[PDB]
């Protein structure tokens, strides 16, 4: 296990079963049965692979922390805050702070977002409760070869090797990343705008004033 | 009984007639109880820790009487109605019953080495804990005492940082 350079993994981790497959899992919650743990809309049929299931739970996982990144950036760097609402400037633009920005919009939003994202895994659980043999992350359509929606991808098998490789690396990176943002604001009460730019700055308390030279 | 539970500090550490004898008839027994003790005790440790700077924001009698409040430390058991704690317990001593929640089944595969050495593991630090929830509950009565009769008067001597 190259990852964890001096260590066994599991008596039966597999190396290719997943892109990420350097090694990495000393506990490795692989071995245990990983199944429709509590009902988790048992098959019992192609069910695909328990380590799959468990790559499927990563990449869910690591592709919404990574869209919760730009979340956490952008409503403050790119676009300032884009709230452009007819009224109300609370709810909108004003909560810079995205901790604060969800304390103050309203439940319409929320539930807009909510049903979003709920059509979404209505959408996943309909093409995976029937996309057996390769569940391959539950991708039906979305953005596949045959790109179900606009400029429908358009790459080589070999190019789909380094793109697999590389969403899977960016979305475990960025699980690390959301974790960073969120305890970062939390433990200081700001957006990462505030601490980053007084950081690359001088302090107020020590300038040398200015070259009031003759 | 010279099975799991001895490392380098001792081969077996009994000082007493406490481990010869009861062969495999309290040694079985034994190895229950102070897996159970040192389990509980760990969760004690991370108990006294995480009150500290969080604090989940629930109101045990509805109204009133909300986590935020109360002290942490010994001054909780003070605080908790008798029946309330009974209430807790009892949903404890149901979860030793029923195995509800708490992973009621799942431990994995770990090969007979690596479990084995799990085991281990498992029992020295649940043993370590056994200590450290001893000092802490020194330290807590002490103070609670002559208010800094220890002198350090925040309640973590160590971890500074947090108090
Ligand atoms: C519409 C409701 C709904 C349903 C039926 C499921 C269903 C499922 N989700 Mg899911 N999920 C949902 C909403 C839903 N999710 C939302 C709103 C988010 C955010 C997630 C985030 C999410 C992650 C991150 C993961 C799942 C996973 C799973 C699977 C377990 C199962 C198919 C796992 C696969 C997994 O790891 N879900
Ligand atoms: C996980 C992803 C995620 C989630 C949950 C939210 C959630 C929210 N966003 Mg948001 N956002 C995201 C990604 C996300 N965003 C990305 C990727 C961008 C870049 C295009 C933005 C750009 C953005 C803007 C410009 C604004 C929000 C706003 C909001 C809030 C309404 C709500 C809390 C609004 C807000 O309250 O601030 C708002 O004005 N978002
Ligand atoms: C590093 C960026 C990156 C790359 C190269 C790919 C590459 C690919 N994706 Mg992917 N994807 C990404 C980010 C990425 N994705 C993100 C951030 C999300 C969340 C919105 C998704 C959600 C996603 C789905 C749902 C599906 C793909 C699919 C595919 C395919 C191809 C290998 C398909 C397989 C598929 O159906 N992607
Ligand atoms: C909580 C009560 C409790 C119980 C029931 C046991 C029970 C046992 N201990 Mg033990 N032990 C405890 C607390 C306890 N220990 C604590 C707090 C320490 C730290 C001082 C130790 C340190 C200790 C050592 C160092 C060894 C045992 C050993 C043993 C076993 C044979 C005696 C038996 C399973 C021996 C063993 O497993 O063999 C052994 O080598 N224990
Ligand atoms: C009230 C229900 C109940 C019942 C029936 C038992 C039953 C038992 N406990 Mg027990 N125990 C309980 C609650 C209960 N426990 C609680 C609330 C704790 C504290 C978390 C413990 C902590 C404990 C230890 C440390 C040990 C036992 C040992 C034992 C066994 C002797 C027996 C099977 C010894 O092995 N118990
Ligand atoms: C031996 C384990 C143990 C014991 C006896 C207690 C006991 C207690 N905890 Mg506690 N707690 C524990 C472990 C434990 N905790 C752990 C491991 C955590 C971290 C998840 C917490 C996090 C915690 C919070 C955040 C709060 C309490 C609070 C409390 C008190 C109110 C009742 C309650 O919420 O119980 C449980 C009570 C004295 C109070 C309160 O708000 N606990
Ligand atoms: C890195 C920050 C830091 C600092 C400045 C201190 C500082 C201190 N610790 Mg301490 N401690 C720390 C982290 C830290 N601790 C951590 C991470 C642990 C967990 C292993 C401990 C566990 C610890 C114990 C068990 C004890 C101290 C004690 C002490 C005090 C005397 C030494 C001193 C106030 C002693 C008082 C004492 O008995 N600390
Ligand atoms: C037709 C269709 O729809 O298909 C779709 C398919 C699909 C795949 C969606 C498509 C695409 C590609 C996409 C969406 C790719 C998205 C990739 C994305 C969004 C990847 C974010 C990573 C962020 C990370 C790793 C973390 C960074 C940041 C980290 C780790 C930090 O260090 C942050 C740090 O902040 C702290 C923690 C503290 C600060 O003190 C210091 C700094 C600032 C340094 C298309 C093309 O749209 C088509
Ligand atoms: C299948 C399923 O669903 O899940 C799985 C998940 C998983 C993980 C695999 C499972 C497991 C195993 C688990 C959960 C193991 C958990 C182990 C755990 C939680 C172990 C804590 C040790 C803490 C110690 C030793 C603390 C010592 C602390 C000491 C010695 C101190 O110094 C205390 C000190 O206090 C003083 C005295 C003074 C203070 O001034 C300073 C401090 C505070 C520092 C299960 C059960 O199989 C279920
Ligand atoms: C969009 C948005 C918002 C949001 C949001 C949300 C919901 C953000 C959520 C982010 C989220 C959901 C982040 C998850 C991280 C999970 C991690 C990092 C898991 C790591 C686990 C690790 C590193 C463990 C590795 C292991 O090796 C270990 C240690 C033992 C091994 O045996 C087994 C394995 C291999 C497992 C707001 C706040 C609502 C409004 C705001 O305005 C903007
Ligand atoms: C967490 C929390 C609370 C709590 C709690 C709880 C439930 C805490 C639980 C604590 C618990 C369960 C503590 C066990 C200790 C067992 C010990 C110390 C055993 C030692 C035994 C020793 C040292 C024996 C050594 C021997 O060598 C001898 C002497 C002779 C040899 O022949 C045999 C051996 C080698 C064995 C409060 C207080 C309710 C409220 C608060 O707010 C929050």
């Amino acid at each position: 296990s190259p990852r964890a350079l001096p260590f066994g993994s599991a008596p039966a981790t597999l190396d290719g079963s997943l892109v990420g497959d350097v090694g990495f899992d000393p506990i490795g919650f692989s071995t245990a049965p990983f199944a429709s743990f509590n009902n988790p809309l048992y098959k019992e049929g192609d069910f695909m692979s328990d380590l799959e299931w468990l790559r499927e739970a990563e990449l869910t996982h690591g592709r919404i922390a990574q869209l919760a990144v730009l979340g956490f950036i952008w409503p403050a760097l790119f676009g300032t805050f884009p709230g452009n609402e007819n009224f109300g400037g609370a709810d909108a633009f004003s909560y810079v702070n995205p901790l604060e920005a969800i304390t103050h919009v309203p439940d319409l939003a929320i539930y807009q977002i909510v049903g979003g994202m709920a059509w979404v895994e209505y959408q996943r659980v309909i093409r995976i409760k029937e996309q057996g043999k390769n569940r391959v992350s539950g991708d039906i359509g979305l953005g596949y070869p045959g790109g179900w929606n606009p400029f429908n991808l358009n790459y080589s098998p070999e190019e789909y090797a380094e793109k697999q490789l590389q969403e899977i690396k960016h979305c475990r990176l960025a699980m690390i990343g959301a974790f960073g943002l969120f305890f970062q604001a939390l433990n200081s009460g700001t957006d990462i705008v505030s601490q980053l730019s007084p950081a690359f700055a001088a302090p107020d308390y020590a300038a040398k004033a200015g070259y009031f030279l003759p | 009984e010279n099975e799991i539970g001895a490392l380098a500090p001792t081969g077996f550490f009994d000082p007493a007639k406490l481990s010869d004898g009861i062969s495999q008839e309290k040694f079985d027994q034994y190895r229950l109880a102070e897996l159970k003790h040192g389990r509980a005790a760990m969760l004690a440790v991370l108990g006294y820790v995480a009150p500290e700077t969080y604090r989940f924001g629930y109101d045990l009698i509805p109204g009133e009487l909300s986590t935020r409040d109360i002290p942490n430390g010994v001054a909780a058991l003070n605080a908790i109605p008798f029946g309330g704690w009974v209430q807790m317990i009892a949903f404890v001593g149901t979860v030793e019953a029923y195995g509800w929640f708490t992973s009621p089944t799942g431990v994995l595969d770990l090969p007979a080495d690596i479990l084995a050495k799990r085991q281990t593991s498992e029992l020295q630090h649940g043993r370590l804990a056994m200590l450290a929830f001893l000092e802490l509950i020194r330290h807590d009565s002490q103070n609670l005492a002559q208010p800094g009769f220890d002198g350090y008067d925040n309640l973590i001597t160590g971890l500074p940082f947090l108090y």
